RNA sequence: AGUCCCUCCCGCUCGGGAGGGAGGCACUCUGGGGGGACUGCCGGCGAUAAGCCGGAGGAAGGGGCGGGCGACGGUAGGUCAGUAUGCCCCGAAACCCCCGGGCUACACGCGCGCUACAAUGGGCGGGACAAUGGGACCCGACCCCGAAAGGGGAAGGGAAUCCCCUAAACCCGCCCUCAGUUCGGAUCGCGGGCUGCAACUCGCCCGCGUGAAGCUGGAAUCCCUAGUACCCGCGUGUCAUCAUCGCGC
């Protein structure tokens, strides 16, 4: 459906195998579940307040 | 004029969409530089495409390619510049030319040279290193 | 307007042309049949090549003058393809820059300073000049920026 | 005129010959050009530590440092005494010339 | 009012000399308006765009360069003008956009050459050579 | 060959390249729009100056950043359309005014095929080539499992221009097309969204193998 | 860089440019002494400490950036073939000198590299920009001779004064148009030189002539975090000549 945009409020830590996953909550800005605060991993150089487009909010990440 | 797609100069069939200059290269013992000489020498442009040449011009290129020297070509930009039966300065092409080498490599293998017998041998003559390179088998 | 108002390539082809017209200033009977260096795979493929190398000498006499036949065969130099060796740099051959700078010579446009070079005369700086402002004043139509200038 | 080239591997020894050719020349009286240094010249040989092939190649870098100054002077009698009669350490090397 | 300036980049020294003028802009005597590469060319303009055309055609600039490449003449010679222009001014507004556009047109560059270092020197400070394993 | 004029151009305003303008560009993309740089700049060479910091590249602009994914060989440990490009000696490595000739080139030929910005082309291209999710080994307990990740704006910028790159570079190989000629290409198609373009392609191959292994 | 004089050139000189003398050190520069950067300040975390993250100012923010300095010991790791040295041995031979040959051989396996497999190019003419270092049987500007290699005379320089030394990558204009080709430059023929007492084993350079694999490389594997990696050339150590090498620029 296009994605659907979160904003990154919070950073857990790092995750994976070469500790490459970053673990951080993101609250949906738009979509059925607007405003949502969910558990996702996110791949690559993250900060606070960045926009990540999620196919799908259904799953959660589980907890580190 | 015509444009002839191949043409024969010495011999040998050149093509008629290069340059004269590299169209004389086709014959054996004639390179890009000694192409661009012969043809300054008898007076084409060696930018024009082969083709455009007439049967006096080939005949000039032939008999300049017969005798190079008389003609103007310096000295020093010919294939044999001392022979060593005639003692002249010669230049040879295709059949002539690889007569020459044959004769030159049988006199060495002949007289029983050092070079002579690298010939025979089939390894290198000019005294390089085998111990790493030259591995044909 | 002078010659450092005026791209070098530009002004050279036009020195060239005009000095075509100099009877002073010849190709050698050698010409035809010579490279220009050691380091050249070819020789040229102009067949006016000797006008050019000669206005290119001269404008080099002007702006870094006095020179030598050692530092123009210097600046004349360049790679080489040495084949499966590394690529080295190599001086160019004197013939050419000699008989370049006595035909300069005899057509007055340069003079011989003892032990130290050859440095262009009045004639040549007025010749130069005179090309330069030709090329100047046909660029600033293009370019209104050299107006100033 | 005179120059004088001075020339050693310790820079305090070349510090005390300079301020000694200073005061000389300041209670004669005579105008002196400053002390100019010249650039150091620093020889530089680099060696292979192994006396052997063996082993990871690693070298070391020897540096002799000479540092030099000019110093030019009006001749006159009572200074040019003077300046001859200087300590020249054994370490500094001194060179007389005239103009 | 002659004012002198200077700019470094590496091994690359630039004098600016700034005085009242037309607008001529010269670089070892040579037009700024036929520098080659067009990159060069653009760095040594992008100082005097942003001033703008005003001042531009308000002073005459011959800036002397030596050492270094074709980029870090170029660059030192950027330096030296934006300094010249800055403080032939005297305009703190026209500092402060200098300084938000590009603070290396003003601040110097420290960056410099590594030394090599054995194991394949000559080729750079970590470069290293392979190593067989077996 | 090239008019005097365009090889004596002499910009007179602030704008990318002194001939296109980016106040017109348009991102959409609410994740690409914080790194999508399009400030004002004449000169897109900014001599690095931002490897130092942290998040340093995200106040490069875009087109610097294509000029400096474009100046490279193309591969040498990873095969591209099934091949190396192992060019030793004729690269663009260290050629950042090679580089910045081709990149003109590229847009002016886009200008030129299309009738629109440039820039805003380009842009077009990296908003349909940056990639939305991947797969990455995390390992929880005792194993590992092949689970699906999100990328991070910075990421899908990277993977965006590093497709772009990788794309020409691919189409421009052995080819009578120029390398300027296959850039243009490569950014048209990727903003046609026709599956051609190598960007467009992996994009869609990496997504639906994150769509199979979530 | 400013100022005075002389000479020359351009659009005929309003104006602009170049060189030489006087003069200056103003900028660059060389080289001695000093300052500056110190968690020093602000916010947060930690416990109020140790400290850590971010921010302002600043040329330099957190070991300022790169180097030299290698602990008690081990590794019976390498070196007696660099010098020293115990033991053993030759001792007129294994000691000492002269010519000639070998260490340069070549079905084959391996390491590290150079050149390439092309247009992110080859060729031709033209236009730019460095640094480190070295110079007495030495570097050699400058002139004459030669097509090139190279040959004759020779200023200056024991060096911030002279030279090596007007680098290449790069930029412009023309040809080539995807082809084992104007790619690639192995391999041989002829001829001309240099060093050296001596160039065949076994040297380097130059002109013409021919044009061998190679059209991107499996398993596997190497280096690199910023002026670093990659590309591009140059200096020096070895040297009578010879650099695809080491150390540096």
């Amino acid at each position: 459906d296009e994605g659907y945009p979160a904003e990154v409020i919070e950073i857990i830590g790092r995750t994976g195998t070469t500790g490459d996953v970053t673990q951080v909550k993101v609250r949906i800005l738009e979509g059925r579940d607007k405003g949502r605060v969910i558990r996702r991993n996110v791949r690559g150089p993250v900060r606070i307040g960045d926009i990540l487009i999620l196919r799908e909010t259904e799953r959660e990440a589980r907890e580190i | 004029a015509n444009f002839r797609h191949i043409v024969r100069v010495a011999g040998v069939d050149l093509d008629g969409n290069k340059q004269l200059r590299w169209a004389l290269t086709a014959i054996k013992g004639i390179g890009i530089n000694f192409a661009t000489m012969v043809c300054r020498v008898a007076g084409l442009d060696p930018f024009m495409k082969a083709g455009y040449l007439t049967d006096e011009q080939v005949k000039k290129i032939e008999e300049i390619l017969a005798d190079p020297v008389a003609h103007g070509i310096p000295r020093w930009a010919v294939n044999r510049p001392k022979d060593y039966e005639t003692g002249r300065d010669l230049h040879l092409i295709t059949a002539k030319l690889d007569m020459a080498i044959r004769e030159d490599i049988m006199r060495l293998r002949r007289i029983r040279a050092y070079r002579g017998i690298r010939h025979e041998l089939g390894l290198p003559v000019r005294g390089q290193r085998t111990r790493s390179n030259f591995r044909r088998g | 307007a002078t010659v450092y108002d005026v791209p070098g390539d530009l002004l050279v082809e036009r020195v060239a042309q005009r000095l075509k017209e100099i009877p002073e200033i010849k190709p050698p009977e050698w010409a035809p049949f010579v490279k220009t260096g050691r380091h050249k795979e070819r020789l040229p493929e102009q067949e006016d090549w000797w006008y050019y190398r000669v206005a290119s000498i001269l404008r080099r006499v002007y702006l870094d003058g006095p020179v030598g036949i050692e530092r123009l065969r210097t600046y004349y130099g360049g790679r080489k393809n040495r084949g499966h060796a590394p690529e080295k740099f190599y001086k160019a051959g004197g013939s050419i820059i000699r008989k370049a700078l006595q035909q300069l010579e005899a057509a007055g446009f340069v003079e011989k300073v003892p032990g130290k070079g050859r440095v262009i005369t009045p004639k040549g700086r007025s010749f130069l000049d005179k090309i330069a402002t030709e090329l100047k004043k046909e660029l600033e139509e293009i370019i209104p920026e050299l107006k100033k200038y | 005129k005179a120059r004088i080239k001075i020339a050693s591997t310790n820079v305090r020894s070349l510090d005390e010959v300079a301020n000694q050719i200073k005061q000389i020349a300041e209670r004669t009286g005579v105008r002196m050009s400053g002390p100019i240094p010249l650039p150091t010249k620093r020889i530089r040989i680099t060696t292979r530590k192994s006396p052997d092939g063996e082993g990871s190649a690693t070298f070391d870098r020897w540096e002799l440092r000479v540092h030099k100054r000019l110093i030019d002077i009006e001749a006159d009698e009572r200074a040019m005494r003077q300046i001859m009669r200087i300590r020249v350490p054994e370490d500094v090397t001194i060179e007389i010339e005239l103009i | 009012r002659i004012i002198q300036t200077t700019g470094k980049r590496k091994t690359a020294i630039a004098r600016a000399v700034i005085r009242e003028g037309k607008g001529r802009v010269r670089i070892n005597g040579k037009p700024v308006e036929i520098i080659e590469p067009e990159i060069a060319r653009f760095t040594i303009l992008e100082p005097l765009i942003l001033a703008g055309e005003e001042i531009w055609n308000s002073v005459d600039i011959d800036v002397k360069v030596e050492g270094g490449g074709f980029m870090g003449q170029a660059e030192a010679a950027r330096m030296a003008i934006a300094r010249a222009l800055v403080e032939w001014t005297g305009d703190m507004s026209l500092k402060e956009k200098f300084m938000k556009y590009d603070r290396t047109m003003l601040v110097g560059d420290p960056r410099r050459t590594e030394p090599h270092k054995p194991n394949r020197s000559t080729k750079g400070p970590r470069a290293k050579r392979q190593k067989s394993y077996r | 060959a090239k008019p005097l004029n365009e090889r004596f151009f002499i910009p007179h305003e602030i704008k990318v390249m002194g001939r296109w303008s980016t106040e017109d560009v348009e991102v959409r993309d609410p994740s690409l729009k914080p790194y999508i740089n399009l400030e004002p700049r004449l000169l897109p060479h900014t001599h690095g100056r931002h490897a130092k910091k942290h998040f340093g590249k995200a106040n490069v602009h875009i087109v610097e950043r294509l000029i400096n994914k474009i100046m490279r060989s193309g591969g040498s440990h990873y095969k591209v359309a099934g091949h190396f490009m192992r060019r030793e000696h004729r690269s663009l490595n260290s050629k950042k005014v090679k580089a910045y000739e081709v990149v003109k080139e590229a847009f002016k030929i886009i200008e030129q095929r299309t009738g629109k910005n440039p820039i805003q082309v380009l842009v077009w291209a990296i908003e349909n080539a940056a990639p939305r999710e991947d797969t990455t080994s995390v390992m929880f307990g005792g194993i590992r499992y092949h689970v699906a990740v999100d990328i991070s704006p910075m990421r899908r910028l990277d993977v965006a221009l590093r497709n772009i790159a990788l794309g020409a570079s691919a189409k421009c190989y052995r080819n009578k097309m120029s390398f300027a000629e296959a850039l243009a290409e490569e950014i048209i198609l990727a903003a046609n969204k026709d599956p051609k373009s190598y960007a467009y392609s992996k994009k869609l191959e990496i997504e639906r193998i994150a769509e199979s292994s979530r």
